């Protein structure tokens, strides 16, 4: 997942 | 949730804490129980996880430090992840998970309430924003469920914000100027509710945004009613 996103390793 | 409060018992009685046990238990998105055996959340919770047994999901749970190995928890029996869901994309970023086990409706454990299919904000004036992740970037998961009050902006207007991001009719924004108040990491797949005439509806789940609480950078989140023949379809069939 793309870091813009807000689970623990995006 | 950063820039929130601590919430009171039954104040959001439709909140879960989506855990997954390997050798240890940690917290890693929210949902919204929205029937007796359906959750939603966001599709991309399930990136980068091992298969289904791994789940806990908690209910009628307020503060996270309160859950011992004795506390009641639902298992999964079903993932239903939006076909058109791609990771690297974003778009779609919706999941039904069916429990093994229909739950009891008290005070502390009921649904929210669905939009119908087609529906638009405004009529959204009063939002807010529940979760137990952070209270800032590089922060940590929150023991009491945070509760933030955040006004809708417009696709327009967030779309400024975005620009190497498509804004579509199927997301809603929400955020101030100012920043400062934001979901965050671990608030994933958590309700963004609003109180219209008395009553709470689900109007978001909780998806991307730059960081966490910055200025000018609103939340996006999956824009409901623009899901629901698909939440409607998916839970019948399965039913
Ligand atoms: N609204 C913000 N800032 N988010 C949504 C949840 C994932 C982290 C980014």
């Amino acid at each position: 997942c793309p870091a813009r996103f807000a689970a623990l390793f995006c | 949730i950063v820039g929130g409060t601590n919430s009171s018992w039954g104040e959001w009685p439709w909140q879960v804490s989506l855990q997954v046990k390997l050798t240890a238990q940690r917290h890693l998105c929210g949902g919204s129980l929205i029937g007796h055996q359906w959750v939603l959340t966001a599709a991309h919770c399930f990136d980068g996880l091992p298969l289904q047994d791994v789940w806990r999901i908690y209910s009628g749970i307020l503060n996270l430090s309160d859950i011992t190995k004795d506390t009641p928890f639902s298992q999964i029996k079903e993932i239903i992840i939006h076909q058109n869901y791609k990771v690297s994309e974003g778009n779609h970023d919706i999941a039904l998970i069916k429990l093994q086990a229909p739950l009891n409706y008290t005070e502390f454990q009921k649904p929210i309430s669905l939009p119908s299919k087609g529906d638009t904000s405004t009529i959204y004036t009063n939002c807010w924003v529940t979760g137990w992740g952070f209270s800032k970037e590089k922060g940590e998961i929150q023991n009491i469920l945070q509760k933030v009050n955040i006004p809708l902006v417009t696709n327009e207007e967030c779309q400024k914000r975005y620009q190497d991001y498509k804004i579509t009719q199927r997301m809603v924004c929400a955020g101030y100027k100012e920043g400062g108040k934001d979901a965050c990491k671990g608030d994933s797949g958590g309700p963004l509710v609003c109180k219209h005439n008395g009553m709470w509806r689900l109007v978001g789940i909780t998806s991307w945004g730059e960081g966490c609480a910055r200025r000018e950078q609103p939340g996006v989140y999956t824009k409901v009613a623009e899901y629901m023949d698909w939440i409607l379809e998916k839970t019948q069939s399965s039913d």
